[PDB]
Parts: structure tokens; sequence; C-alpha cells
């Protein structure tokens, strides 16, 4: 079956930037005797179903404003949002409807608008006593409202680097300000937590001329 | 107006079975080609099966070769999908349909259904405060619930500004865990009460846990 | 009909290979179930009137990215099928891309072979899309002394057997130790098996009964 | 609607040029395909230069078929069509010959 690809996987291009999405195909999708390309574009937002964008490759679907346009032919295309907008923060797929009982879509791509670089605000939270009474200790580090998305956290317990006992997640870019925030958790048993004093989070980011560390000493405040 | 709706989703256990169902409105049903498309959690889309106009032809995929059974009804307006020998890659949310045809147009997808082939039993969260120590941060930790999803609010929805709720993570225990926060003026801690309101509909549990400085 | 043993509607299924020294033709003989007409049909009778029977030898066409199961409501065997020795090559689904295909057959016998195909002149320009891709179709045949080109004729018609679209069936004669070639992308009613004339007999017409002891 | 068969005559207008095919009809290719329960054809007008006959170089090729009692005929087209207004109905028995001489009635 016809296997599909796109690039870039993710592009963060700013507001008003002609965003260019390139998309490929393994097998051709341009029928011969009528000379038409079987290619569609869709727009899904997480929880939403796909919305129709471009069909016949180069024919816009009604309800789609003028900035949208489909181009290319044969095996390679490109969507050019001539003026990238904030309504256009979505996941875009390519799709073949050439062969039939196997419609191959793509790998996708999200288009998150840039903005000015912003250093993170960093907060650290100890486990609650209710939690400690339950026998485990979770430690939390918060990076609030930063840009770009690329950011690094390292955990140290009494100056020793932790590996394998933490997990993290990232917000979608915030609509109100086009920023991201990030949450990380170090999970220890109760026994391991009560064994150490100084707990620290170290953060690296382009907006920081130097990495920043925040800490507390357990049982101190 | 043409519209669609899927149903028959929930929690099932693998090697088991489910029977999905579609319903329609606003067009001559019996005359078109009907597809089926699923999307794994945060993954790409996948074609399951279809039926021609007369129902005289059906074509499936290889992941469900001998495990799924698409079926139609033209008097009633229903298209079915029986599932059997469920596995864990079959965890997805399901949609579909097009306009066939040559010429003109169309479109058209449904609103969806949560279907996860996670045998494991359902479980509600524990709620712990993340205590604050010009601008301060505070929050609530929602740890150890299953399955997705959950809802979180602050002050019965009275606090919106500065709030961030994160995606769940799956722990080695097989339970999900996520955190929710709000930024507020340091000067507000003392006059103003902040309460997080949590709803986990899979277990019908409801906890308010107030988060205070220590 | 005498030509019904060559296509084999749901009525000539025992005379697919009928062995005989004598032929009788009736006032209700019909070479066709899906409406149509052969081209140079009477010529084929006189040859067939004296053929002594036909030995169906399988031709061997393998259909790839389409259907073969093509069926309609007129040529019913059990429910809705088609001519026995003819695959109605629909598109892949019910509109899909009917790609550009090409098949050939060779004669390995000291006798000549009977090759029958047909064009599907669809009732509309859409029903030409309903079963095959969109865009114009050309089914051109080839031989060392036969070179033709047909274009399907999409146009409205009288309804014969509830159907308005037609099927015009052609034929040529492949000499021993030679081949035939089809290049096409649409409106094609494929041949599965090609007749081989058995020897000497005679066809007549009458509208009366038979006798065997005289 | 008669117990006798009818005579149906039409014609294609092969225009003298590809423009004179536009001079009288739309642009783009034309297909006049006819239909019957045992007659199914398709004509394509043939735009091409010709000798001038009667000052005209374009031609008109007239076809015909025979419609049995209690049946119909169907034309689908968009060009180069010379339409029929009235269809003949054969009256009975007679004879046609050829000669290049005069007639006589009293013998
Ligand atoms: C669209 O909706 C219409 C509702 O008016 C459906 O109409 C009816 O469809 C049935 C099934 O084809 C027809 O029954 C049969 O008619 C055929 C002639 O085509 C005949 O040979 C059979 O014995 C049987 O009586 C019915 O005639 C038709 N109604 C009318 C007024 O013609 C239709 O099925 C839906 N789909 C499409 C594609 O139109
Ligand atoms: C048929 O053709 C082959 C090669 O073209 C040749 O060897 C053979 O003699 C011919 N005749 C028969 C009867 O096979
Ligand atoms: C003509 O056809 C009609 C209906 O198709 C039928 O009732 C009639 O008997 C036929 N014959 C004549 C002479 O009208």
């Amino acid at each position: 079956d016809i296997v599909m690809t796109q690039s870039p996987d993710s592009l963060a291009v700013s507001l008003g930037e002609r965003a260019t999405i390139n998309c490929k195909s393994s097998q051709s999708v341009l029928y011969s005797s009528n000379n038409k390309n079987y290619l569609a574009w869709y727009q899904q937002k997480p929880g939403q179903p796909p919305k129709l964008l471009i069909y016949w490759a180069s024919t816009r679907e009604s309800g789609v404003p003028d900035r949208f346009s489909g181009s290319g032919s044969g095996t390679d295309f490109t969507l050019t949002i001539s003026s990238l907008q904030a309504e256009d923060v979505a996941v875009y797929y390519c799709q073949q409807y050439y062969s039939t009982p196997g419609l191959t879509f793509g790998g996708g791509t999200k288009v998150e608008i840039k903005r000015t670089v912003a250093a993170p605000s960093v907060f650290i939270f100890p486990p609650s006593d209710e939690q400690l009474k339950s026998g485990t200790a979770s430690v939390v580090c918060l990076l609030n409202n930063f840009y770009p998305r690329e950011a690094k956290v390292q955990w140290k317990v009494d100056n020793a680097l932790q590996s394998g006992n933490s997990q993290e997640s990232v917000t979608e870019q915030d609509s109100k300000d086009s920023t991201y925030s990030l949450s990380s958790t170090l999970t220890l048993s109760k026994a391991d937590y009560e064994k150490h004093k100084v707990y620290a989070c170290e953060v690296t980011h382009q907006g920081l001329s130097s990495p920043v560390t925040k800490s507390f000493n357990r049982g101190e405040c | 107006q043409v519209q669609l709706v899927q149903s028959g989703g929930g929690l099932v256990q693998p090697g088991g079975s489910l029977r999905l169902s579609c319903a329609a409105s606003g067009f001559n049903f019996s005359s078109y080609e009907m597809n089926w498309v699923r999307q794994a959690p945060g993954k790409g889309l996948e074609w399951v099966s279809y039926i021609s106009s007369s129902g005289s032809t059906i074509y499936y995929a290889d992941s469900v070769k001998g495990r799924f059974t698409i079926s139609r009804d033209n008097a009633k307006n229903s298209l079915y999908l029986q599932m059997n020998s469920l596995r864990a890659e079959d965890t997805a949310v399901y949609y579909c349909r097009l306009l066939w045809f040559g010429e003109l147009f169309f479109d058209y997808w449904g609103q969806g259904t949560l279907v996860t082939v996670s045998s494991a039993s359902t479980k509600g969260p524990s709620v712990f405060p993340l205590a604050p120590s010009g601008t301060a941060a505070l929050g609530c930790l929602v740890k150890d619930y299953f399955p997705e999803p959950v809802t979180v609010s602050w002050n019965s929805g009275a606090l919106t500004s500065g709030v961030h709720t994160f995606p769940a993570v799956l722990q080695s225990s097989g339970l999900y865990s996520l955190s929710s926060v709000v930024t507020v003026p340091s000067s507000s801690l003392g006059t103003q009460t902040y309460i997080c309101n949590v709803n986990h509909k899979p277990s019908n549990t409801k906890v308010d846990k107030r988060v205070e400085p220590k | 009909g005498l030509l019904g043993t060559i296509t084999g509607p749901p009525q000539c299924d025992q005379f697919l290979e009928f062995s005989a020294d004598l032929i009788i033709e009736r006032r209700e003989g019909s070479d066709v179930c899906y409406p149509g007409k052969f081209v140079n049909e009477e010529a084929l009778r006189q040859i067939l009137r004296e053929s002594g029977g036909i030995d169906k030898e399988a031709m061997g066409f393998t259909y790839s990215g389409i259907r073969t199961n093509g069926a309609t409501s007129a040529c019913r065997r059990s429910g809705s099928s088609f001519y026995a020795e003819m695959k109605w090559l629909l598109s892949n689904t019910d509109n899909a891309a009917f790609p550009q295909m090409t098949k050939s057959y060779k004669n390995t016998r000291k006798s000549p072979a009977l090759i029958v195909w047909g064009i599907h002149h669809s009732v509309s320009t859409a029903e030409q899309t309903k079963l095959y891709g969109s865009g114009n179709k050309l089914v051109t045949v080839g031989s060392s002394n036969y070179q033709q080109s047909f274009v399907p004729s999409p146009g409205a018609r009288p309804q014969v057997n509830g159907l308005s679209g037609r099927i015009d069936f052609h034929w040529l004669m492949l000499n021993p130790n030679d081949t035939v070639t089809f290049s096409f992308n649409g409106a094609f009613i494929a041949p599965d098996r090609a007749s081989f004339l058995r020897g000497k007999s005679m066809g007549i017409q009458s509208g009366v009964q038979v006798d065997a002891n005289c």
C-alpha cells in the first residue's frame, strides 16, 4: 500500500508567516486519462474530527478562506498558508484516495506560532504529608509560560543525578500568550524521600543565559 | 442536514468483544459507500473496512483480518462493527465516511468514541495539595486513576486566569497521573481561598481538596 | 441462443461444453441477459451451426486491483451474478480508479479459438464512473492481422430488463500458434474461457417438436 | 404508436473547420450516440477540410435506423446535430426502377 510522509514533522512558524508544509508519497496518485490528483487536506483539533480543506489537490473546499491553497502534483505537494493565522493552530494530514480499499493518511504536522523567546518561571513543590502517610513521595518542578518549547530539566538529590524514576509532560502552546508550560515528577518510595535533605531542580533554556536551580531542604521552611 | 453519530464505546478487556454502531440523518442511505477510520491515542489515522451500495462487497484491513465484522442495514439506517479477540493495539477512537463518487465534493466525519482494550479495572484519584512557599504558584496533584479521562476546575470555575492543566502520564503501575496549576498574586494568599474541583467520570468520584501555603 | 453458449447467461450452463452433431434454434433464443447485441452475430451462428460443439478451455486472466465479482440484477444466478464465462470487471469499489491494465492469451492447439469480449456502454456518463474510473476509455485489441479500437458509448437508451446501459459483445478468431492483446482501463467485460470448435454438425431452425426414432 | 415500423433519419454535421464547428455549436468535442433495444451507436463529428460542393465545404452525413412498432429511440448529444421533425411511415407495396426515358399511361 501507498505509504505517506510529511515534513517538517512540526513547524513553529510565527504569525503572518507563510507557513510551508511539504508532503510526499511512495506510489503516484495522479490518474491518467482524466489527469487528476487524488489528494486531500484535513484539519483536526484534538477531540475534534477532521474538517475538509483541499481536494483534487488544487481545489479549495468551500468555507476555507483565501490564505489556503494547495499546490504541487504527482508525488509531492505543499500547503501554503500565505498568511498564517491563530485560527490555524491545528494538525494537518495528507491523504491518498488513489488505490481503494486502503486510504493511507499521514504522519501529520502541527503548526504552532512562535513569538518572542521567554525564560521559564520555576517553582518547586514538596510532597504533602497526606501523601507521605500513604508511603510515597512525589516531588514537583514547574516551568511556567516559556518559549521556545525546547527545555531541559535535571533532578538531583544531595547533588547526585537521578535516572529512571521521573516522568514529564508539556502543555499545548497557550492561546492567551503563545507560551508553553511544563510539569515534572520525581517519584520515590516514602523510605527513599525521608533519607535525603537537599532536593533540587535544574533548568536549561535558550532564554536563560545560565541554567537555573531551585531547591529546598526537606523539613525546612 | 447530514450528520453522524457513533456509539458502543467504553472499557473492554482484550481477547473480548464489542459491537460498534452508526446512525445517520438527512440523505438516501442505501445508495453510497461507507468507510471506517480509527485513531490510536495521539497516533495517525487508520482505515478499518467498507461496504458498497448493495452491501455486496466488503473489504477489511490486515490488523483485523478475522477479528472484526462490519455489517449494514438499509431499512434501518444503521452501520455496525462487531469486534472480537480484541488486542491492545486496537486501543483507539473511531470515526468516518466520505462522499464517493466523482464530481462533487464531500467531506464528513462523526464526533467519536473512546474505546480502550485495557483489561485492568477502573480507578479514582487521590488528591494532594501543592503548597506555596509578587507572584506565587500553587496546585493539586491527581495521582493514580484509571482510565482516562478526568476533569479539573478551580473555585467552581471562578478561577481561569493563569491556569494550566497538563496531559496525563502512564506510570509503571499502569495508572495515569496528571497535575493542575494556577498563578495568582502573592498578596492573594490569605484573603482568598483556592479550591480545585475534580471529576473522574469513569469512577463517579468527586473530591474537593483545598490547597494552602505551609 | 446459439451465441449464448459462448457467453453463457444463467441459462446455458450445461452447454458451456455441449457435445453435439446437430443443433436446433428456437423463437425464444436469447444470447443476452444484460441487454446488448453482438456485432456480426449471424456470422458466428453459421460457423457455430457447423462446429459440432465447444470445448471450453480456461483463458486465465488474473485481476489485481479490481473486482471480478461484477454483478447486476438481470443476469441472475441464485441472486445477482453475471454471465458464467465473463468477469464483469467493476472498479475496485464503486467509482474507484480503474488502473491501466493489459492481458494476452495464446493458442496451444492445432485448432483455432473463439475469443469474445465486450464493451460496457454505460447508461450515463456517471454510471460509467459508477463502475469504472472517470475520463475517456479506449479498449483497443491487437493481432498480427487484426487491429481495432473501440470507444465505449455513454448514452441514454431504452430500459431492457430494467437496465438502460448496454453491453455490445465482439469477437475475433485466433489462429493456432498466435496470441491476442487487450489494452484498456474501462468498460470492459472480460472473458474467462475461450471456445474451441469440436468438429462438424448442423444448425437449423424450426418451431416444432423433435423425433428420434425416425 | 402504429402497427407499422417507422423511418428515422438524422444526420451529423461535420463542420468544415474546427471553428465552423464552433460557429454553429459550442466549443469542445461532440458525441451523438443513439440508443435502442438492439441498436447502440456512437458518432463523432469529423471536423476537416473538404471539397467545396455548392459553395460549402462542410458536410452533412445523414444516418437512419428502423424503429419497430411499440418501441422508442433516444438521442444524447450537444452538437453538430441535424434534427428530424417528421418520421416516415411506409404505406404498402410498389416498385422503383430506373430509366432515362419518358413515360406512357395508355399502355
Ligand atoms: C433513493 O430513495 C428512493 C426513494 O424514493 C429509493 O427509490 C426506490 O428504490 C427501489 C430500489 O431500487 C425501487 O424498487 C425497484 O425499482 C426497479 C426499477 O429501477 C424495479 O426493477 C424493482 O422490481 C423494484 O420495484 C423503486 O422503484 C424506487 N422508487 C422509485 C419511485 O423509482 C431509492 O432506492 C434510493 N436510492 C437511489 C440510489 O435512488
Ligand atoms: C508453433 O510455433 C513454434 C514456435 O513458434 C514452432 O516450434 C512449432 O513448430 C509451431 N507449430 C506447432 C504445431 O507447434
Ligand atoms: C404495445 O405495448 C403495450 C404495452 O407495452 C401493450 O399493452 C400492447 O398490447 C402492445 N401492442 C399493441 C398493438 O398496442
